[PDB]
């Protein structure tokens, strides 16, 4: 009973670090996006 | 003169790739894993 | 009972690091050297006096110093997590480094910082009750780790004696390379070992990385994780000091077991129950499985392959709740296999050890929390495999003079190349020699 | 382990402005010197390149020298100039006239020793000194006279450190200046006996590195000097950064050279592309090898196609797996087996540093050791015999006092450079 | 296991932007290329086209050439052309002038490296690498000269890999061009040595789907694309999703081909009808048996009532019995058995994949190696012949620089390539 304990509780926390850093890459990703998006306002200044 | 060291604070270390995984033992864990390890001299 | 480490160069110093995290969080003292309160049990056995020492205010400090030539490492240290537990005296750091030159380490550099050191360590041996090892973690490819861990080697030597030192080393892999000079530097390591090592424990890394690939599902590991298994098998064979057992086994009783012949002293290791969370609830771990387990290739730390050798000896440490009898029956299995294979000289060929307190399981680690688990090291012909495919690069570059001219540039004599070279011959004769069955029939 | 860095002629101030510019930059230091940046690793290496000044100041480890004061003056005049300390600044009075002897003979002995009085105030307040940073054109009349004279004189000073520098050279695309051939032989003479390592650019790689990857439609000065300041500052990074495997000059030296004459090395540096085509194609170490090994991102004319790697070095900054770097560097040299020296087993060293530069995820800096660069001097030696055989514009520099023997020793030792390069190129083992 | 695609020519960008589109489009791609589908499915084998750039997005793994840009950027300007890589487009600065000779030798050598430098850059990027897809006019200029010589130079670098090929061949009456025969003949020469397997399609057979099947007033090049685009994103389902009884593209090569040169076949895919006609007829197993035999239904203008089936292959999608598929194919062999090569037991492979192509219950794909594919070839040879004994249009070709040895060279295999399909046609056991 000791051992089976243990082994479920170190699965648990696997998991929770795992979903922290699936929500890190994702906010990583979403900033990426927004600073390309900026970026592109550079086009403007070599029109006018 | 050599002026002495500064201690870094907790997102100092977390910045390299040595402190981030040895703060990860040291804070990031749940109530039960704390837990994991005991003695068992003399029991059996 | 006590056991100074002393630590050289980068990988000394980030093996040390996982090392002492493990024998912290294995008895229980908190980062700042504090034992608390509710980690007591009405007695307290001194059983940290083998890794810690007390001042009086009940603070716990480690027996190791950090040595290095360059500030950043040990600078990282005193600046890091572990800022109290260390004394800043132990952590001692040169100005420049080695550069990649055996040469540049044992004569221009290390000279300056030798006395130093010795004067720690003495600093060190003479607040203890018997001193009965050191323990050296280092690489051979580097210039520090190779010339200054061969010059601190032999002034130990002389002036503490017969002390036993026991060396934990970093060999460079086999086709997994990091410089270029990487071969003259690991010779010439080799050649200083051969004198003054008691025992010599090699390692590979692309070994551990494919360990950690196959057996863990890691797909980018990194120095971390190798260190972390280092610092597992360390406490593996230094269990068996700390821990009441069965059948406990002192470090004397490795050499006296493990060594036949006074060269033939450099040992391959592995470890069993190298398992994940997940993949631990798919399988029983009885002792007859890792016990085999830990006879496959596919186990060992270095890359080599003991079914193209015979075994001389083999020390088997089992640790947590194991029986005897099984323990008995499991090696009778091993005996009976058909492709392991002991020198007819040597019959009884295992040595047993059982330990009650089972491996520490690390908060962050990948190992995943088990009952049992076995770790050996044994003494086997395979090991001049290793040699022969060093000696080969190394006449390749020697055979035109490819890079001497830093190496003779800083204080060293062309000779000195040829005599290493010569020694590393005699070393293969030498195992070549003791494998050969001697006939006495009419 | 801090460095000095010297700035010579035209060129090198401009580059050194940019590259000042870069470093203050990555250290947060604001143009008026005082410290404002966000994190702790900005400060703790700070002293590698500035010594501090009093109540919160910092100055730059800098001698900039040149014999006519327009360009000093536009140097003061520029966004960053008033960093730099008033005493370090030396000039003259009258041009190097294009001419090598005027700029080493005359006007050369007339201004060198307030330069070494300079460098060794400089180098005298070091706790430690490494080694000297000096950036030149080979091409010029003071840049090449005075660099490579100074350069003399400090190895006479301090045979003991290090002697680094980067230099332009003039391509025969397109010349600027019609006596190129003189100065750059009578350099290169200088730089094999004097110099302990010597990386060449050729402007003619910039503009198509410029053109081709970052498909500017005008580029200026100002670009090709921002590809410089990026790799020179790439290449100091793990002085004074941690990281997993630490990495130094002269661990770099020790890897790369076989053999003290053949110090001349080529420069990459891989993650340049655009970041609007940087969505195209993500960031990983198998892409940073390929591009880094691409001929597109070589800053030299000569291409490795056409010669073999002796050796190379990969510097990593950013949080990355080492099993990823090892695997990746032996692939490479498995499956391109024929152009790698084949009686070294391991040709390649990397190193891996922490801390990318601002706004990238993963770069890496190359440094490559190929027989390619022969034909740099080959190229050279034909239009120089060309014009000695013809006695060309000569008499500028015997008037000043120079032998002609001078000129038949220099032509001599660069073709047995150039015949030292060309027997380990043999591709046949024979 | 992940194909790579090569578009090449007017016809091949423009089959290439259909088939990315329906590609997309069954995969859930948006047109910025994020993912934004709805089931795993989906997901699962989304690497064997697309490889995955950095926050998100995914890249289609294709090559764009062309000799003169105006369609290029008619493709770059199109609903979807922005998901593909910029890098990918290759373009020159002048025409093929629709001259088979140009695009071989004079401006295909010119361009063919960059070809090959970004096929191998695609290529080596796969973790394992299937064949290579080709799509590409042999009635064209740059489509027909540097299609087969990049074929060439790839079955040189890659023989162990798979070259498969969809190509559109001159009709014989709707003629674009003069010199049609000379672009055909060296092209089918060409092929027969380099290709492994190759599928034909006739223009006039696709008018006379649109016009008999679907009965459209005013059809449009964008309609036959979509039959061309559903037929190839047909033939590679199975490779892309599960099923009771997978297929794989060597799978259906080593069945269908008895003797390495009898490589060529005819396509047709059954559940085509019209929307005023699609109320009147449910989906089920006949009918799309007897809809897949039709000769209405076949993609080339040879007939298989003139000629026997040597081996067939059908390629099922949806939720389907294999009891009924079974008892078809028996049924079918042995009602028409005239028509079926005796000395081979059972012609037809069959294969069942679950997940249909989007809006349809049930389809099926056909390939057939019939002997009848013959008829083309001669016809074109004919005209061929007609043209060369009175040295039409010769002086362009051999001012390009030609001998003429290579049309009697080009003359005689395919001649024998017609010899040999006949010899097998009146093969008996004797
Ligand atoms: N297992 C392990 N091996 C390492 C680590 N760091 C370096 N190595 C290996 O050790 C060899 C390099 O030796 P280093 O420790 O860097 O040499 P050094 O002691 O720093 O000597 P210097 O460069 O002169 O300062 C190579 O084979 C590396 O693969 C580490 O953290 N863990
Ligand atoms: N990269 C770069 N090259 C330069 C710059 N200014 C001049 N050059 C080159 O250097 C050479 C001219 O040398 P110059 O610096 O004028 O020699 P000086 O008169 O002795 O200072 C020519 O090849 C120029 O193209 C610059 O700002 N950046
Ligand atoms: N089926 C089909 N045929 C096409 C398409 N575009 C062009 N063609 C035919 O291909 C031939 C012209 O070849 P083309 O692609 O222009 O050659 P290129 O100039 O080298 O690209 C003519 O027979 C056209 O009818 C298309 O989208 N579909
Ligand atoms: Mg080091």
């Amino acid at each position: 009973q000791a051992v089976v304990k243990a082994l479920a509780a170190q699965v648990e926390g696997n998991k929770m670090r795992a979903e922290q850093h699936q929500l890190e890459v994702k906010k990583e990703n979403e900033a990426f996006c927004r600073a390309v998006e900026e970026e592109r306002a550079a086009e403007a200044q070599k029109k006018m | 003169e050599t002026k002495p060291m500064k201690p870094k604070t907790s997102e100092v270390i977390k910045m390299t790739v040595e402190g981030s995984m040895l703060q990860t033992t040291l804070t990031q864990l749940t109530d039960a894993e704390q837990t994991l390890n005991t003695r068992v001299d003399k029991k059996p | 009972r006590e056991a100074i480490c002393i630590h050289i160069g980068q990988a000394g110093c980030q093996v040390g690091n996982a090392c002492w995290e493990l024998f912290c969080l294995e008895h229980g003292i908190q980062p700042d050297g504090a034992m608390p309160s509710d980690k007591t049990i009405g007695v307290e056995d001194d059983a940290f006096n083998t890794f810690f020492s007390e001042t009086g205010a009940g603070k716990h400090v480690p027996r190791a110093v950090f040595l290095d030539l360059e500030p950043t490492v040990v600078d990282e240290v005193r600046t890091g997590t572990y800022r109290q537990l260390f004394h800043p005296e132990q952590l001692i750091s040169g100005k420049e480094d080695a550069a990649n030159n055996y040469a540049r380490g044992h004569y221009t550099i290390g000279k300056e910082i030798v006395d130093l050191c010795l004067d720690r360590i003495r600093k060190l041996a003479d607040n203890c009750t018997g001193l009965q090892g050191f323990l050296v973690y280092h690489a051979v490819g580097g210039g520090t780790g190779s010339g200054l861990g061969a010059l601190l080697l032999e002034r130990l030597s002389v002036d503490y004696g017969k002390k036993s030192k026991l060396g934990y080393t970093v060999y460079p892999s086999p086709q997994v390379s990091t410089a270029v000079v990487e071969p003259y530097n690991s010779v010439l390591s080799t050649h200083s070992l051969l004198e003054h090592t008691d025992v010599a424990a090699m390692l590979d890394n692309e070994a551990i990385y494919d360990l950690t690939r196959r057996n863990l599902d890691i797909e980018r590991p990194t120095y971390t994780n190798l260190n972390r298994l280092i610092g597992q098998v360390v406490s593996s064979l230094t269990a068996s000091l700390r821990f009441d057992g069965a059948l406990n086994v002192d470090l004397t009783e490795f050499q006296t077991n493990l060594v036949p012949y006074p060269r033939i002293h450099f040992v391959l290791t592995s470890y069993a129950p190298v398992i994940s969370a997940e993949k631990a609830y798919h399988e029983q771990l009885s002792v007859s499985e890792i016990s085999n387990a830990v006879f496959e290739p596919a186990s060992m730390m270095t890359k080599c392959d003991p079914r193209h050798g015979k075994y001389m000896a083999c020390c088997l440490m089992y640790r947590g709740d194991v029986v005897p009898k099984d323990v008995n029956a499991a090696v009778a299995t091993i005996k009976t296999k058909r492709t392991i294979q002991f020198v007819d000289w040597s019959p009884t060929g295992f040595k047993c050890g059982i330990n009650y307190q089972p491996p520490t399981v690390v908060p962050g680690g990948d190992l995943a929390k088990v009952q049992r688990a076995v770790c050996m090291i044994a003494n086997s012909t395979a090991i001049a495999e290793v040699f022969a495919r060093i000696d080969h690069k190394f006449d390749l570059m020697y055979s035109k003079r490819a890079f001497v001219h830093w190496y003779v540039g800083e204080g060293m004599e062309e000779g000195e190349f040829s005599e290493a070279r010569e020694d590393l011959a005699a070393l293969e004769k030498d195992y070549e020699e003791v494998g050969a069955e001697s006939a006495d029939m009419d | 382990r801090e460095i000095v860095c010297v700035q010579a002629g035209q060129c090198g101030n401009q580059i050194g402005s940019k590259f000042w510019e870069v470093i203050s930059d990555e250290h947060g230091v604001d143009p008026t010197g005082t410290y404002q940046g966000d994190s702790d690793l900005q400060l703790e290496r700070i002293n590698v390149y500035f010594d501090e000044a009093t109540g919160g100041r910092y100055v730059p480890r800098s001698v900039l020298i040149d014999l006519e004061p327009g360009t000093m003056d536009s140097v003061r005049a520029g966004p960053y100039g008033q960093i730099f300390r008033p005493d370090n600044f030396i000039f003259g009075q009258s041009g190097a006239g294009n001419n090598w002897a005027k700029g080493h003979y005359t006007e050369g002995a007339e201004l060198i020793d307030s330069v070494l009085d300079v460098c060794c105030k400089e180098a005298e307040s070091c706790d430690c000194l490494q080694g000297f940073q000096i950036c030149h054109s080979l091409g010029g009349g003071t840049g090449s006279g005075m660099g490579t004279l100074l350069i003399s004189k400090l190895r006479e000073q301090y045979p003991d450190r290090i002697m680094m520098t980067f230099s332009i050279i003039p391509s025969p695309k397109v010349s600027d200046t019609v006596v190129e051939p003189y100065n750059t032989t009578l350099s290169v003479h200088q730089l094999v006996e004097n110099s302990d390592e010597s990386m060449c650019i050729d402007n003619e790689a910039l503009y198509d590195i410029c053109f081709r990857t970052l498909k500017l439609t005008t580029p200026t000065f100002g670009d090709l000097n921002h590809l410089v300041s990026a790799v020179v500052s790439g290449v100091t990074c793990c002085l004074r950064f941690p990281g997993q495997l630490n990495s130094d000059l002269r661990k770099l030296a020790v890897n790369l050279v076989p053999f003290p004459r053949l110090h001349f090395f080529m420069m990459g540096f891989a993650p340049l592309t655009s970041r609007g085509s940087q969505q195209y194609r993500g960031l990983s170490v198998p892409e940073l090898t390929q591009q880094m090994f691409d001929a597109k991102n070589m800053m030299q004319a000569a291409d490795p196609r056409h010669g073999r790697y002796l050796t190379a070095s990969a510097l990593f900054r950013g949080r990355m797996s080492t099993k990823e770097v090892d695997e990746q560097m032996l692939n490479v040299q498995n499956k391109n087996s024929s152009y790698f020296i084949e009686w070294i087993p391991n040709n390649i060293k990397s190193s891996v540093c922490d801390i990318p530069p601002k706004g990238l995820k993963m770069a890496v800096t190359f440094i490559g050791n190929n027989t390619c660069i022969q034909e740099m001097f080959r190229r050279v030696g034909e239009q120089f015999t060309l014009m000695f055989r013809r006695k060309a514009f000569l008499h500028w520099y015997t008037g000043e006092g120079m032998d002609e023997m001078e000129f038949t020793e220099a032509e001599s030792n660069m073709n047995d450079l150039v015949s030292e390069y060309q027997q380990y190129q043999d591709a046949t083992i024979e």
